[PDB]
């Protein structure tokens, strides 16, 4: 999920502000990947034995 | 597009794998904008 699209769409006036709340907005991306990282890995281990 | 990826790492060094660069969105060409008053009954 991008943030910067999410919480503000399209539009600098939003984008800018986003700025100011720092790591909130990758972070989460850092996080999603993170989960959709081993998603694969799950069905590594499972499958791929 | 490869060195915007660098700056996501922080690092000059970038391992084997794939990652994540910012994204890309495509960009709009034009603008599309979708009675008569009663000049030819005034003026005529």
């Amino acid at each position: 999920v991008d943030c910067t699209m999410y919480i503000c769409g399209d539009s600098t006036e939003c984008s800018n502000l986003l700025l100011q709340y720092g790591s909130f907005c990758t972070q989460l991306n850092r996080a999603l990947t993170g989960i959709a990282v081993e998603q694969d890995k799950n069905t590594q281990e499972v499958f791929a034995q | 597009p490869l060195s915007e990826t660098k700056c996501t790492l922080k690092s000059f060094t970038v391992e084997k794998g794939i990652y994540q660069t910012s994204n890309f969105r495509v960009q709009p060409t034009e603008s599309i904008v979708r009675n008569l008053c009663p000049f030819g009954e005034v003026f005529n």
